[PDB]
């Protein structure tokens, strides 16, 4: 029955296995869409009101119903045809589908003369669709399926191709809603806040944030204030109270203070009351907190409404905004005052900005969503405008021209295309960064970013504390797996096990509390809350209870039986304090764990036995949770659990830890995202280099993706001949790395060989590379169409000629052909032409617009695809493919961090060579290990040795007891070599043994995309920019390398004025003005006629050359047009 | 000495302000809202704990003992019932510098007690 | 003083359609406004209106010269980018003087 | 620096209406001891009262007593703010004060 430890490694594993069949790594971002889609469309339509409009006769318009159709395109007849998303990214579509919506109209003039008109599937908009969604055409299809329709099965989906670009949205982390949280800043006029973001059920409107704070200490006490949303002055909490309808001060406290028998709680509250004595009445306060307000009415009446829709409406949205809720708002209020209390007395902590607990993740849906909302807000608004300017002339109106669909699905278009997440016009106010353009460089990079969460403090940020690595990230975010340049801590990963909840409803929840023995909060006394806990549901206070503990025992039962509490709800019980906070919201990082019995595990071995053949009885991780085996926990509810790193801490020890265990891991190194995963014995490495793997697994050479042959990527590496590591973790059997690896299995020799290999450095065998050894093929792809916009020019692809063309360069123009389009085959060297374009003109009657190659790429034309793109003229795709073979500069990389260029590459009887006569591949400097202190290098070298002799594959999964240095040692004394790797090399120059034993064996390396070729660049009088005379920026523009304000000072230091002179003066702008002797402005020269003259000054003899920069020139002129009137006075 | 509470009105129930009656000499507690007086009984208006000597034993609640994640020891028994396991923790509280002190409460379900060695 | 072409280059796109600088699209905006004001003062037109362009005309020269002023909307172009006045054109890092002096 | 707050042990305002009689039972000894003979103007008394209780520990780690402390106090405060004290004996560091008219 008990797994026994001797198959724990087994069983766990194959645990994994099942959640990994089950789920896969972009599981949320398809179930984010999928709510969004489902669910989140039909509430937003829904929880719009119908717009009343009438001059007499009136109309509704009242939303009802969505349908969404699959993903479909119109050509010019109009035809509607399914769009495969392939076709959508070669013919620069984007993959939506067509949102209907049914709409009910029903005219009402008078004498009940009522007739109702619904249009069914009213043409609403097009939203983009999530491939792999269930609303995805490839969705359900089998591999052969995928493959019939140019898809790879490896995809892994959770993007969307917007306009041929796929676009992938990034999760964004913020701050939990509807929770309180008491902070402390240092730097303030408050010695404690105490906020809460509110936001309703629905979202309807922006987070509302209402805070509770206390004066600093320095009039006789410390008082505490609310600010308001929609008020600009600070309010007093008592007053907040009374204008509630609370205006005794025994109800203000009955709802603040539950236990009476506290003082120090009175005492602290006292000053506030005392503030607040002459204001004693409902009408009063509501009058006091609109003159408080920045909108303060004249008459008290207006005040008095205003006060009442802000505290009815603004004012803590989430514990409802109905009227009557004025009990709940109280004390929810006198909650907040509570904790206020208890933090300034130091009874409970301040809460911690980085618990992540206390933290969400949007996801595509709940973005898509916020999105869909001020869209559908817009279309309404237009729709209301258009039928007003009808029904004022007293006549019908089609709401079919009412609707102007451009708005959702140019809206949703153009933020997913550029990322600004708002209103195009708000494109300042907007957030960027979301929606990043999915990176296709290797597999990896492409998990990796579907797997990317986001913390939006702000790059420009120098506080280190959101950047740091919180101990509530384990399980649920990489450790390692993050960018180290500016964006360190912010950009972050998944782990693989992680599970970001999609949202639920609360309904069943809140149903069955009522139906157990809760009592709601406006039927009890407040001196029942003394002794009984508080029970929170989605932050909202719904009612207390008597006793907590059987009550969390009979809500765990229920989520682990699949009953009306969902697997992804979190429940926990704060002990201490006695809430208990139930949550369904979406957003909530949650990872599996194994529930423990008294000292044992529930996963027996029937359930390994049935996860064994899971195949045939389709007993799926599904079946695994609904046993009660597995739960989800989130990181807020990780603090009320303890937790088992393996079964074995479940062993009765001499001296027990803990005895008391409720969970237990599934396997430790499943704290590790898709990138960390991939690194070897990631444990005997110092951190900092697990990181820099983790970036560098991303530029990795390999095969993005099975189906590259019909992609027409702007930028594409593909390795001739990936491997699979010798060595490998467990883990990248579900990252699929085994069937797409990036790097290759090199006979690295660790060694000091020539002194080509210093300072991260490695050495090549010239040999090895001429046998395909990290070879690649680079393929670039051209865009270009021929625009007939207007008849004043027209564009059009056809063989140039010199007799006509205008703008044609010298280059030859034989290789296209008369369709003006290139053929494969056909091998184009730099600046040469692939497509010839021709503009029709206002070298007459038509000029050169043709598409050069970028320049200095020497490849050959992989294929060209012809197409019509969305609005239908003559859209062309060239792939150009150019072999790089590895050379002096090319960037490699092993798993560890250790990154280095080319040296030098020597023959292979130039290389060292052991007694039997094996070169290395690869040799690298000792000097790059001590320091860096990645023995995982060493151990993953050795363990590939042993290996590579005994015909397996190397286990590197970080935390494995039953693999350590020794043993893989003592297998590989028994294939004939060094225990410890080390081999006898001889000199490839002299054949002399090299006195010092080598350390040789198979590692994994990667090729990186940095290749030097791409980065070599040289100028010499080359094109200049227009504003300021000076060298262009960039290779691509034959720009000229930036000589620095570092740079100035530098020579500067040197003494070097003639060299700084020629730099900053010669060598980047030179110029020559006439400058007025009199007035110092520059004057007017005329150099043909040879009359120069001063406009100003009126002379016409007196003017003097100056050599200056152009840039100061244009310096000068910029500065008088401010009206400054810099005088270059020459003497 | 101890601490001071708050008292309200009968009438309109709200807090009780401190006067003095000068032609009996003696303290009343009399609402500022309503016309309502008091004699009072304790004769103390104010008192502020420097030290801040507080009993955290108070502060403690037994549930507490229902913790997975505390620490169980056997080898300080309950001085009310006699059970042998019981939780242990340290203060955890602001306003509190010698914060090792462990405070222990019973497991035993009902007993609850709590103390401190 | 409305400075001459190389201040504020007309840059011919891919195509025929002139583009034209930020500083051209601003002293439009002026010299709209200061028409229309000298209209407006030459013939009928309220003292309020007249106030109202001044404002409008006040606005764009400060925005033109200096377009982050606190409070005050920045100017505006199609897209809804801001406009870059003298002042963002040299104010610090990648201005003139820091970029390309 | 050394403010009564560091020194002081706890603080408490009382409603004392004759001084002869007090309101705590423990200070009747000295506060008898001092008022037997007349140090000050007794007409100008308060009944409202303020006592303060010292720790011994601050006390002595500062090598303070209450005499320098209430020579600060009618130093600050002048004869309109009267302060009384016991010896450095008692097993409390008390120190009771009033305001005078
Ligand atoms: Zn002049
Ligand atoms: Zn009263
Ligand atoms: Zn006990």
């Amino acid at each position: 029955d008990e797994i026994t430890p001797d198959l724990w490694q087994e069983a766990c594993w194959i645990v994994i296995s099942s959640y990994f069949d089950e789920k896969g790594l972009v599981r949320q971002q398809l179930d984010s869409f999928d709510e969004f889609i489902q669910m989140s469309v039909q509430r937003i339509v829904e929880d719009a009101p119908p717009i009343d409009l009438q001059a007499p006769p009136r109309y509704l318009l009242k939303f009802e119903q969505i349908y969404l159709s699959k993903p479909t395109h119109w050509e010019r007849d109009g035809a509607p045809s399914p769009m495969m998303p392939n076709e959508a990214r070669l013919r620069n579509l984007t993959y939506s589908a067509p949102l209907y919506v049914d709409i009910t109209k029903t005219v009402i003039k008078e004498g009940e003369e009522q007739l109702q008109t619904q249009h069914q599937k009213t043409f609403i908009g097009k939203i983009p669709i999530m491939l792999r969604s269930t609303y995805c055409l490839l969705n359900g299809l089998t591999d052969r399926d995928l493959c019939e329709l140019n898809e790879c099965p490896l995809d892994p989906g959770g993007y969307f191709i917007i306009n041929g670009s796929e676009k992938v949205l990034i999760a964004q982390e913020k701050m939990a809603t509807n929770t309180v949280y008491v902070f402390a800043k240092k730097d303030s006029k408050y010695a404690y806040t105490g906020e809460c973001r509110s936001c309703l059920e629905n979202s309807s409107r922006p987070t509302s944030t209402i805070w509770v704070s206390m004066l600093a200490r320095g009039a006789i006490g410390q008082r505490i204030v609310a600010t308001l949303p929609y008020i600009k002055q600070e309010v007093p909490i008592i007053i907040v109270f009374r204008a509630l309808g609370f205006v005794s001060d025994r109800d203000i406290l009955e709802h603040i203070i539950y236990d009476f028998e506290d003082p120090e709680m009175m005492e602290m509250v006292k000053p506030s009351l005392d503030e607040a004595f002459v204001i004693q009445e409902q009408n009063v306060a509501l009058n006091f907190i609109g003159s408080r307000g920045a909108k303060p009415g004249v008459t008290k009446e207006k005040r008095i409404k205003y006060a009442k829709e802000v505290l009815q409406k603004e004012m803590l949205p989430h514990v409802g905004v109905s009227d009557f809720c004025e009990t709940k708002k109280a004390y929810f209020l006198g909650y907040m005052v509570h904790r206020l209390l208890l933090a300034a007395l130091g009874r409970r902590e301040l809460d911690d900005r980085d618990h992540y607990g206390n933290k969400r993740l949007d996801l595509a849906g709940p973005l898509l969503a916020f999105l869909f909302r001020g869209m559908f807000k817009n279309l309404l608004k237009e729709v209301r405008i258009y039928a007003q300017k009808f029904i004022d002339r007293g006549k019908d109106f089609n709401l079919e021209l009412a609707i102007k669909t451009r708005i959702i699905s140019d809206g949703l278009k153009y933020s997913l295309a550029t990322g600004n997440w708002g209103d195009q016009k708000k494109a300042h106010q907007a957030r960027a960064g979301v929606s990043q353009v999915l990176n296709r460089l290797t597999f990896a990079s492409t998990l990796s970013h579907l797997r990317r969460l986001n913390s939006p403090i702000g790059r420009d940020g120098k506080l280190a504390k959101p950047r740091q690595l919180h101990n509530t990230l384990w399980g649920m975010v990489c450790p390692a797996e993050t960018p180290e340049g500016h964006a360190v801590g912010l950009v972050k990963n998944l782990a693989l096990m992680a599970y970001i909840s999609v949202g639920s409803q609360p309904s069943p929840i809140l149903e069955f509390l009522e139906e157990w023995s809760m009592e709601n909060l406006e039927e009890i006394s407040p001196a029942a809350i003394a002794d009984a806990t508080k029970i929170f549901v989605n932050g909202c206070w719904v009612g207390i209870h008597k006793d907590p503990e059987q009550l969390m025992n009979t809500l765990r039962k229920l989520r682990r039986q699949m009953d009306i509490i969902v697997s992804e709800v979190s429940m926990i019980r704060d002990i201490r304090e006695r809430e208990i906070r139930i949550y369904t919201d979406a957003g909530r990082i949650c990872r599996p764990l194994l529930i423990v019995e008294k000292q044992k595990l529930l996963l027996k071995k029937r359930h390994i036995d049935q996860l064994k053949e899971r195949e045939y009885n389709n007993y799926s991780w599904q079946d695994l949770v609904a046993s009660g085996v597995v739960e989800y926990i989130d990181t807020l509810e990780e603090e009320t659990v303890m937790l088992a790193m393996t079964p074995d801490d479940l062993q009765e020890k001499e001296v027990a830890y803990c005895s008391t265990y409720t969970h237990c891991e599934i396997h430790p190194s499943m704290i590790l995202g898709v990138c960390a995963s991939i690194i070897p014995f990631p444990d005997h490495n110092q951190s900092p280099r697990n990181t820099y793997q983790s970036a560098m697994g991303k530029q990795a050479m390999g095969v993005y993706i099975t189906n590259f042959h019909v992609r027409m990527d702007t930028l594409a590496h593909v390795l001739y001949y990936p491997q699979k590591p010798l060595v490998t973790t467990r883990s990248m059997e579900y990252l699929r790395f085994r069937e797409l690896p990036a790097g290759i299995n090199s006979i690295v020799a660790i060694a000091s060989y020539t002194g080509y290999n210093q300072e991260d450095s490695v050495i090549m065998n010239r040999s090895a590379v001429d046998r395909g050894f990290f070879r690649s093929v680079f393929y670039r792809s051209y865009k270009e169409q021929e625009s007939k916009k207007g008849f004043d020019q027209e564009e059009v692809f056809e063989k140039p000629t010199r007799e006509t063309c205008q703008g044609m360069r010298h280059a030859i123009y034989d290789k296209l052909d008369d369709d003006g389009l290139i053929a494969p085959g056909v091998r184009v060297s730099g600046d040469d032409v692939i497509i010839g374009k021709t503009v029709t003109l206002p070298r007459y009657t038509k000029r050169d617009c043709s598409t050069f190659l970028r320049t200095s790429e020497t490849g050959i034309v992989d294929q060209v695809m012809v197409t019509l793109n969305q609005e239908g003229y003559k859209f062309c795709k060239i792939r150009v493919r150019s072999v790089r073979i590895p050379q002096i500069g090319d960037k490699f990389a092993s798993r560890h961090g250790q990154k280095g260029t080319c040296g030098i590459q020597y023959r292979q009887e130039d290389m060292p060579f052991t007694c039997e006569g094996i070169t290395p591949d690869i040799i690298i400097n000792p000097h790059a290990i001590p320091s860096r202190m990645t023995i995982g290098h060493l151990i993953e070298c050795l363990q590939g040795k042993v290996s590579a002799n005994k015909g397996e594959i190397g286990d590197a999964t970080p935390f494995n007891d039953a693999v350590n240095v020794q043993k893989i040692s003592n297998l590989l004394s028994d294939y004939g070599y060094h225990l410890r790797g080390n081999e006898v090399l001889y000199n490839g120059f002299t054949g002399r043994k090299i006195t010092s034993q080598i350390f040789i064996g198979p590692t994994y390396y990667q090729r990186l995309k940095h290749m030097v070729d791409d980065k070599i660049h040289s100028r010499a009088r080359g094109p200049i920019q227009i504003l300021n005379r000076q060298p262009m920026e960039g290779r691509s523009r034959d720009g000229g390398l930036r000589f620095g304000e570092m740079e100035r000072d530098c020579q500067i230091a040197h003494g070097a004025a003639q060299f700084l002179r020629e730099r900053l003066f010669e060598a980047s702008d030179p110029y020559q003005v006439h400058v007025c002797n009199l007035c110092g402005i520059m004057a007017i020269a005329n150099t043909r006629t040879h009359t120069y003259e001063c406009r100003g000054c009126r002379n016409k003899t007196q003017i003097s050359l100056v050599r200056m920069p152009y840039a100061c020139k244009l310096l000068f002129q910029e500065l008088m047009s401010m009206s400054i009137a810099p005088r270059m006075m020459s003497v | 000495p101890g601490f001071v509470g708050i008292r309200f009105c009968q009438e309109c129930n709200n807090m009780l302000y401190p006067k003095e009656d000068k032609e009996n000499r003696i303290l009343l507690y009399a609402c500022r809202n309503c016309d309502y007086q008091q004699e009072a009984d304790n004769s103390c208006i104010y008192v502020n704990k420097i030290t801040h000597e507080v009993d955290e034993l108070t502060q403690i609640i037994a549930d507490v003992s229902q913790d997975p994640t505390l620490p169980r020891t056997e080898d300080h028994p309950c001085q009310k019932c006699g059970h042998k396991e019981a939780v242990f923790f340290q203060s955890h509280s602001a306003r509190a510098e010698d914060a090792m002190r462990l405070y222990y409460v019973c497991t035993a379900p009902h007993c609850g007690h709590r103390w401190t060695e | 003083p409305v400075p001459p072409l190389s201040v504020r280059p007309a840059v011919v796109m891919q195509g025929s359609a002139r583009n034209q600088d930020d500083l051209t699209h601003k002293l439009a905006d002026i010299v709209k406004i200061n028409n229309q004001l000298r209209r407006n003062e030459q013939n009928g037109a309220a003292a309020h209106v007249i106030a109202e362009d001044v404002k409008l005309l006040q606005f764009h020269v400060a925005t033109m010269v200096d377009n982050e002023l606190p409070g005050l909307p920045r100017a505006m172009q199609k897209s809804g980018r801001p406009l870059k006045s003298l002042k963002q054109r040299l104010k610090g890092k990648e201005g003139r003087v820091r970029g390309n002096l | 620096h050394t403010t009564l707050r560091k020194v002081t042990a706890n603080t408490a305002i009382y409603y004392d209406p004759n001084p002869q009689s007090t309101v705590v039972a423990e200070d009747q000894e000295w506060v008898n001891v001092y008022y037997e003979m007349p140090d000050f103007d007794v007409a100008r008394i308060s009944p409202w009262l303020l006592r303060v209780e010292l720790d011994r520990k601050h006390m002595t780690d500062r090598k303070l007593t209450m005499e320098q402390i209430a020579e600060k106090i009618n130093a600050g405060f002048g004869d309109d703010l009267n302060c009384i004290f016991n010896d450095d004996n008692a097993e409390k560091l008390v120190l009771r004060i009033r305001i005078m008219n």
